[PDB]
């Protein structure tokens, strides 16, 4: 795969870290330059990193359930920061509790996320989607 | 304040209290005089410390779930359901993650959004925002002892509110509620702030109010070697006892090999009592809590019961005083009250199917206990050496030098050098030792156990095995065997 | 025919075969020469005896459900679901109760009523009515070995049909498929008819066709003391070996105390091998099967998983070759394929969470094994004495005199005098000995263990405790404590 | 005097016996004369015992699920044998599989049974119902 840069982080007041280490490992192995801002990351940290590194995509991980709050407004802040059209992915355990997945997916797509991932998504699925979205399959 | 493992004076503690209570307006509801009277009116059946004494005397394992939502009435209805339909022996109130980061402004917004949505947008109960009045309403609505369960580096105000609210146990400690739960908090600062929480319980005990404290054994819930987990728990018990705490539940998170897990819990209890008495704390009542599998769960609910109930069998045969209940929703999200009651019912059924049964002693168990005690002693010995006898200072320097090192901890004060992996029977071992201060004999034993897995699987032991072990249980088995 | 523990001659057996095949028109589908060639073309992966050897070699416990419905297509769909969605390692076909009483007229009516109703009104698969043709269709539609599981005093025609049908294991024996399953069948007649079933397997083995036989350990499923259960199983293994059987799985039903259950299964396997070799049967491959709790189940499905998975943990640590899976519908009715797959998935998850783990030896385990072996030897020694060296005659006389006595057996040839009950740790003991030929030392140990329960509960040991124990698990616990 | 007599048994090709022993024990302790015909009992055995002992009730236990077949026609045979209005109870696990209980209860009432009992019914419920129906409570 041709080299591209992503920002990777866990949003909000969320301290879950193991999935972040695995995602970094997997996307690096797939050929991406992973800019990993780590856990407990406000939206601004994702945007600062994407600007500094000219990132092609921002992968927001959210495990603790309060991402439904934390994730609102990221697209708008990205637009205002000059990142129009950047890919925004969100995945993990992104709402509080088991819910009807089509409802969750629409709720986050309506927030401006390009792709929205359910619990237990293998990193390989996001890698394949990213290659397709960046046209580097 | 300077960090020293020494009981705070009454004056130093009072000075800190007056600062802490100003951190949110609900701090005004805390009146220590009035709270002591309120606490002493709680029936013994609803006092967490006294019920732990009862469990220990009767030789039974008590089951306790995790539970919490944004709104008060919904939270009470949830706990009543776990009590009545689930049959819980103890009740939690699990604190939301904004409270854990002291962001009570975000708690308040989450409360309002939860009211609008008709469902909890918070992942727990915002106890500081609900204040003493809200926390008392929870206690008065239930018939079981209540414990704050959370993960908060700076829990000082939370502790004031929940204890004045009649909750007679607080979980946590300066290591176990920092390293798994924070990225930027110094070990010195979390140890100082947990001295406050311990010293508050010390004040209550001095008035004759009995309140339990529970260090968070499982840490990151991800392949934590028993000797490192136990070193933390023993340390937090010793640091709590110095501030006056008298009723302590030390904890351990299941690794999955039954003999290793039973060895771990027995070593934890034995060495906790041994160290407390060696340092002059002769009136501490110690109990144990076994956490059902804290790693990734299988999403299939029948497989989830496989994990819940095998874990409960290990706890029962270990003689644990308490077992923390997982639910079939673990892989997906915060459990419904029904999924939680399902987990409690399966757990208590397993406990009652094993009434009075204990794992008898064996050569295998004796050998594993000797390994765990010797590894734990290496770590604690070095901590006391680094601290020149002061275990609190020794803990700070142990983290600075990688002597104490927690797998996958987000804290930037964690070295992140030690690497765990399972051996051929599934026991968690040390793959890379980093700066953990083991003797050559102790390192050799880990290596010999791990070589048996390399031989059986036909691959060298490696970080790829660690990844395999991180995913194994969610994929249906204990050991991450090659696909 | 006269009963003797002597291999039937080829001529005697053939004479009986030609009578048996006339008992229903599907007997005409049985062609022994053709069936041998059919059986030899079954791949090893679908041969029950050969897969048992593989499990023993790999030290793994295989999971097997129970399953059966009236109609062929529906039964195949059911087994495929348990295979694919459940992950079963072995497949059953559970025979309906009309077939078990040789009432093939009632099977046929039940087939017609099941077609009309769109659901099975039979409680199993009518294998005699479906014939060799139908049993082969089942085998050819699945990817796992198939075993007839049932409860049939006169199973001669059934065995001919299912073995010619490619099913490479038959469960049962002349005691274990009589006393729990019949009222009016003499022990002599069921032993004679099960000699036929064993002699048919003996014929197949002489042609080089490997077929497993499984005596039914759990018997009445109701507080059966290990030594009485094990005496039956060893007897049925010996009687089968004399007729030429070479691959035998001896079984045991969970009593619930983990150490007693592990002791029971280990004693069963060790003494089965010891007795086989003592009597000159030197080429018999012995495996074990552990049955999850065969007594009354709790109705709550979460509590049911508590029983299923604790049972599986005992089986895994005992080193069982096979475990039979209960479902969360046990208290209510024949499980749906979904409830059955749920039980299998929880069972296999538990097995995989315990991979390679075994209960280590302890003084407690060593003591219980010595008790069980000594009790079992008392019973077998007396049987051989009564038979003047012939175990089959000794079994008849043992039932006539109460030396062998199965709790709650409906057979009028069962004395019904021995009475079991649990001790204070939940171990099943002898409350009333009847004519079971124990020494005073053995009786006194039972009494001493039971006195501990009297002391703890504050009531005399009694039949009321027996009733309490019969209901206890369905009411949420192992031991029938006073309310 | 007025000691009441019941016939107790397990119907059809069913060999389950533990519940029969418990029911015999419980109803005997409650003061009934229990005529226990045991397991594997065809309908005709219940009727022959009811005639010979002038029974006030027949308690049919059915555990193995095929009672939905076996139990049909008992009331009619009881009428034809001169046992009009004898009490007929049926309980145990009387159909194959978990089913909607009100539907099961009606199906067996439609066969002529006076009372119909779900899985797990305590003997004490049947004792209380029988004392009420016989006006001996
Ligand atoms: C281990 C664990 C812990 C450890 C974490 C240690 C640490 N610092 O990392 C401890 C015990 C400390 C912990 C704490 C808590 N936890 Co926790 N935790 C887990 C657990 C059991 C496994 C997580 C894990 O590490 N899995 C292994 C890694 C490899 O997988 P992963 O994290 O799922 O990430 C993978 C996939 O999700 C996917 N993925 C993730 N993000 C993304 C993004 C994209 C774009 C893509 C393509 C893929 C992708 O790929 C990742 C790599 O394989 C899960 C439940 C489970 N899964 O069984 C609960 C869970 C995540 N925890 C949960 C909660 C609520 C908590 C707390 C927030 C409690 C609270 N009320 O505050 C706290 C944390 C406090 C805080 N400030 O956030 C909930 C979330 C609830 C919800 N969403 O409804 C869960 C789901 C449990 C539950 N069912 O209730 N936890
Ligand atoms: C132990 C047991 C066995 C033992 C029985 C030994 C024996 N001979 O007694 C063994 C292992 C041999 C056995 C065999 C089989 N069993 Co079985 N057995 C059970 C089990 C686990 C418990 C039964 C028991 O003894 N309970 C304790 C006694 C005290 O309670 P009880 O029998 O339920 O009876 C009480 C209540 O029902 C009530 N009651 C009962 N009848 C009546 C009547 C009246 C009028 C009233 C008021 C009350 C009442 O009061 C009783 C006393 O408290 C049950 C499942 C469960 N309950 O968890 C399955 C169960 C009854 N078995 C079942 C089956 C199908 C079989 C077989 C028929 C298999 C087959 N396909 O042929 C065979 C029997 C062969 C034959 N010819 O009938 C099924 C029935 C399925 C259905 N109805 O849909 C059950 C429900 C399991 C299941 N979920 O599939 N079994
Ligand atoms: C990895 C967090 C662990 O704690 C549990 N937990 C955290 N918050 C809650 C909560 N609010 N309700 C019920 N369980 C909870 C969660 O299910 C998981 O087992
Ligand atoms: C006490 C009979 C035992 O065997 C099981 N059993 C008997 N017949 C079937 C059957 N036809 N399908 C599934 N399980 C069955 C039943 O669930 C119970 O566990």
């Amino acid at each position: 795969m041709e080299k591209k840069t992503i920002v990777l982080g866990v949003i909000g007041s969320d301290c879950h870290a193991v999935g972040n280490k695995i995602l970094d490992h997997a996307f690096t192995n797939a050929g991406f330059n992973v800019v990993n801002i780590g856990v407990l990351s406000p939206q601004e940290n994702f945007i600062k990193a994407a600007i500094e590194t000219k990132a092609d995509a921002i992968l927001v991980s959210s495990l603790y359930g309060q991402g439904e709050i934390d994730c609102k407004g990221l697209r708008q802040k990205c637009d205002e920061a000059g990142l129009e059209g950047i890919l925004l992915y969100v995945g993990g355990n992104i709402v509080v509790g088991k819910q009807h997945w089509p409802d969750v997916e629409k709720r986050f797509k309506d927030m401006g996320y390009d792709r929205v991932y359910a619990p237990g998504t293998p990193p390989e699925v996001g890698i394949a989607d990213l290659k397709k979205d960046l046209n580097i399959e | 304040m300077e960090l020293k493992n020494k009981k705070w004076t009454d004056e130093e503690f009072h000075k800190q209290r007056e600062e802490v209570l100003q951190q949110w307006p609900t701090g005004k509801e805390v009146d220590l005089q009035e709270a002591v009277d309120y606490l002493k009116k709680i029936p013994a059946e609803k006092n967490f410390a006294e019920k732990l004494v009862l469990a220990k005397k009767k030789g039974i394992t008590m089951a306790q779930p995790r539970a919490g939502v944004a709104l008060l009435d919904e939270h009470i209805e949830l706990l009543r359901y776990l009590q009545d339909e689930g049959g819980a022996d103890f009740l939690p109130s699990t604190i939301d993650a904004y409270t854990r980061q002291n962001r009570y402004d975000e708690c308040e917004n989450g409360i309002k959004e939860s009211e609008k949505a008709g469902r909890s947008l918070l992942n727990g109960f915002p106890g500081v925002n609900h204040g003493v009045k809200g926390c008392r309403k929870v206690l008065e609505a239930v018939n079981l002892p209540l414990q704050a369960r959370h993960g908060t580096p700076d829990s000082r105000l939370l502790a004031e509110i929940i204890h004045a609210g009649g909750w007679t146990s607080n979980e946590g400690g300066g290591i176990s509620y920092n390293v798994p739960y924070a990225k930027n908090v110094t070990i010195e600062k979390s140890l100082l702030d947990w001295q406050y929480c311990d010293r508050l319980v010390g004040f209550y005990e001095e008035q004759g109010v009995h309140i339990n404290r529970e260090p968070f054994g499982p840490l990151t819930g991800t392949l934590v070697p028993p000797s490192m987990s136990n070193a933390v728990g023993i340390t937090e018990a010793l640091l709590a006892a110095e501030q006056g705490v008298k009723n302590i539940t030390v904890g351990y998170g299941e690794c999955g090999n039954m003999i290793q897990d039973i060895a771990a819990l027995r070593c934890l209890e034995e060495q906790t009592n041994e160290y407390l008495k060696a340092y002059g704390y002769n009136d501490v009542f110690v109990t144990t809590v076994f956490h059902q599998w804290m790693g990734g769960f299988p999403q299939d609910e029948s497989k989830a019961f496989g994990v819940i109930v095998t874990a409960t069998t290990i706890a029962a045969l270990a003689g644990a005083t308490k077992v923390i209940v997982k639910t079939p929703h673990e892989a997906i999200g915060i459990p419904t009250k029904e999924a939680n009651a399902a987990g409690i019912k399966a757990t208590k059924m397993a406990l009652n199917m094993l009434e009075g049964q204990r794992m008898p002693m064996s050569k295998e168990l004796e050998t594993e206990m000797a390994v765990i005690k010797a590894e734990t002693k290496c770590i604690l010995d070095k901590m006391f050496e680094l601290g020149k006898g002061d275990l609190a200072i020794g803990t700070v320097k142990a983290f600075e030098t990688g002597v104490m090192d927690i797998p996958f901890g987000p804290s930037k004060y964690n070295a992140g050098k030690m690497m765990p992996v399972r051996d051929n029977l599934g026991c968690v071992r040390y793959l890379e030792f980093g700066n953990v201060p083991f003797t050559e004999e102790i390192k050799n034993y880990n290596r010999e156990r791990l070589q048996e897995r390399a031989k059986f699987e036909g691959r060298d032991v490696s970080f790829q095995m660690v990844i395999d072990d991180i995913f194994a249980v969610g994929k249906g088995r204990l050991i991450g065997r090659p696909e």
